[PDB]
């Protein structure tokens, strides 16, 4: 509407808001935004290599009731409760993110497609020289860090029960 | 219409015509407000200067963008006006389609920025006017033949060597094979036409000469030609749409007169069929589509003027008709009558349509000749009519080809340019990571990306 | 490059999907003039024309 969504379904000022609808509206004349348009956003800000599952998994998370297309005000809301929202509302938003599926619990497949999702990017041009075995690590502290057995909840509490990744929530919680 | 809502009061007016039949519990105008009129000149500067406009002009098709508080978006408080960010002309062109609730198209410009300024401002393209509307769609359908083309292949194992057969401007092996295949069809034919001369193959000394070397000649340049079919049965990535495709067809018909032959004289030694057998051996000359480029080029013109062509027979055949009908009547008196019946009318008729002219039979009587001139006359205008569609035709293909050639190359260049950029972009990130605003935050999240993965970027 | 620079903060969102999986020292963001566009529109005249 613009009207009356100040703060109703957005967490952001008049001028926030009407220069990111004026952003997008460059970006997306026709008001409604795509998969192809993330994948490409996506590629355009790190163009360093692969970027198509990751960006998926994103737009099916802003792809509410799995329309397709999410118009403005879910996009706005959802940035608005993730960059000036409750560190609930983020954890509510990771969760959707990685649960891929609809189940009640996130098995070893959901953590390999992130994982690969995550070290696809920077490609046969990197330092350390990753190879499929990192991933493997990386899963498997994750899973240790998760609980022993075959929990939505544990990972809650384990994500405030360390200081490391609350830090890591506040680095642009202030910033735009 | 909603567009007319000034002649809105009027209306009201129009209750007096049945007030006196009208009975009611008149519930009254619904809370009706400024009864004097306070329309506002809005304005709305767009990427400069402004355009104003009243608010019933800009709210009478609330369905679009600029109706309703959709409009404030990019409604700018601290100045009072609507700095919109579009282009300045094209509104112009909105502003007026407002006004009038028809939009016009002027010719003079791309047809890209202007779809995108109609689907910026939430219009939609068919309520364009018929005398805009036509021109619109010649440029729609131009622009979308040329998109279609931007992206029509791209070049992307066993099948793998298809990709190089088919396009043996790839390998080695695929030019070498193509060439020597067209090599082996050129002495085919060549074979056949120094078989019919009568040095080779007739009596020309039967006291001695006559080869029947060649009987072999056509055999083994058959089997040769099998194998590249059997490779394309091979590597087929439709098993049945390729033998459904009219080039299929034509080399399984050049192939088949050998073995029918063969299976021919093996069972029977049927008469009339052997002739055949050596008319229908010279479609090698048909089989030598891939190696003509222009062959595709005149079979697909002849496709798409098949109305034209379709008209064409049904006329020289009306004419035929006709004049073969009059000159039979009117020269069966002649003394020679070489004129014996309608169909040998048929042959004078067909050889005065193209001013192709034998002597060997011409009219004898005074109205034979007039009606043979005309005859001449009109089968040259008819046959000269679709001429210039057919060449038209052929010399635009000829154009969509050489543009083709010459689009594919942009676009391998506008792939390079994109290559080039990616490879700027992350050497301008390299070098940030060895020492604008925006690149701090780019680089930011390229080094939260860094950190999340522990992998650092390397050159 | 630049060319979608007004989609900035989406991108930041981007990053709320890879905390749990990050280990590093984290070493926040670098700073700027001010976290928002408050830049104005600017008017320029070409030939008379702003």
């Amino acid at each position: 509407e613009g009207l009356e969504q100040l703060e109703a379904q957005t967490n952001f000022t008049k001028r926030e808001l009407q220069v990111l609808y004026r952003g997008f509206k460059n970006e997306c004349p026709s008001g409604v935004v795509n998969e192809d348009t993330f994948k490409q956003i996506y590629a355009q800000f790190f163009p360093h290599g692969d970027a198509s599952t990751y960006a998926h998994y994103l737009f099916n998370a802003f792809d509410t009731t799995q329309t397709g297309s999410v118009k403005f005000e879910d996009f706005v809301t959802a940035l608005s409760i993730l960059l000036r929202g409750t560190v609930h509302e983020k954890l509510r938003w990771t969760f959707n993110l990685y649960d891929i599926n609809k189940d009640g619990y996130i098995n070893k497949e959901e953590m390999m497609d992130i994982v690969k999702a995550i070290y696809d990017m920077m490609g046969k041009y990197t330092y350390p020289v990753l190879k499929e075995d990192t991933p493997r690590q990386h899963v498997d502290v994750f899973f240790q860090k998760m609980d022993k057995n075959k929990t939505l909840d544990e990972f809650l509490e384990s994500c405030q029960e360390d200081d490391n990744i609350m830090r890591s929530l506040q680095l642009f919680q202030n910033v735009m | 219409a909603a567009g007319v809502a000034a002649w809105l009061p009027f209306a009201r007016a129009a209750a007096i015509g049945w007030m006196p039949v009208a009975s009611g519990p008149m519930p009254a105008p619904p809370r009706q407000e400024r009864k004097r009129t306070q329309d506002a000149l809005i304005v709305l500067n767009v990427s400069g200067t402004r355009f104003q406009t009243w608010q019933d002009t800009l709210e009478r098709y609330p369905d679009t963008l600029l109706g309703s508080s959709e409009r404030d978006f990019f409604y700018h408080p601290e100045t009072q006006q609507y700095f919109f960010d579009r282009d300045p002309d094209i509104f112009r062109h909105i502003l007026n389609f407002y006004r009038t609730g028809k939009l016009h198209y002027p010719r003079h410009e791309c047809i890209s920025a202007y779809d995108e300024e109609l689907a910026f401002f939430g219009l939609i393209p068919e309520i364009i006017g018929d005398c805009c509307y036509e021109e619109y769609k010649d440029r729609r359908r131009e622009n979308a033949e040329r998109l279609q083309d931007d992206a029509d292949t791209d070049t992307a194992a066993r099948q793998r060597v298809w990709r190089a057969f088919e396009n043996p401007h790839t390998s080695t092996m695929a030019l070498v094979f193509y060439y020597v295949t067209g090599f082996f069809i050129a002495v085919s034919v060549i074979a056949n036409v120094v078989e019919t001369v009568p040095c080779g193959s007739s009596p020309g000394h039967i006291k001695e000469r006559y080869a029947v070397a060649f009987f072999c000649l056509d055999t083994a340049c058959v089997m040769i030609f099998t194998v590249e079919y059997l490779l394309r049965l091979a590597a087929a990535p439709s098993r049945y749409r390729f033998v459904r495709s009219v080039m299929s067809i034509i080399d399984v018909v050049a192939i088949l007169p050998y073995y029918i032959g063969l299976v021919m004289t093996d069972n029977e030694d049927v008469s009339g069929a052997f002739v055949t057998l050596r008319v229908f051996r010279v479609f090698r000359i048909f089989k030598f589509s891939r190696h003509s480029q222009g062959l595709r080029i005149l079979g697909y013109t002849l496709k798409s003027c098949a109305s034209e062509l379709g008209f064409l027979l049904f006329s020289l055949t009306m004419a035929i008709i006709i004049f073969a009908t009059v000159m039979f009547y009117a020269e069966k008196g002649s003394s020679a009558s070489k004129f014996t019946s309608i169909p040998a009318a048929f042959w004078y008729t067909i050889v005065t349509m193209t001013t192709l002219g034998y002597g060997d039979m011409v009219p004898k009587t005074i109205a034979g000749k007039i009606f043979g001139s005309i005859c001449s006359l009109s089968g040259v205008l008819v046959i000269a009519l679709p001429v210039p569609v057919i060449v038209s035709n052929f010399s635009r293909i000829y154009h969509q080809n050489q543009r083709a050639d010459k689009r594919r190359a942009q676009k391998k260049a506008r792939l390079a340019r994109i290559r080039a950029a990616k490879s700027g972009s992350a050497n301008a990130y390299m070098q940030s990571k060895r020492s604008s605003s925006f690149e701090t935050q780019h680089h930011h999240l390229l080094h939260c990306l860094e950190k999340t993965t522990n992998h650092e970027f390397v050159d």
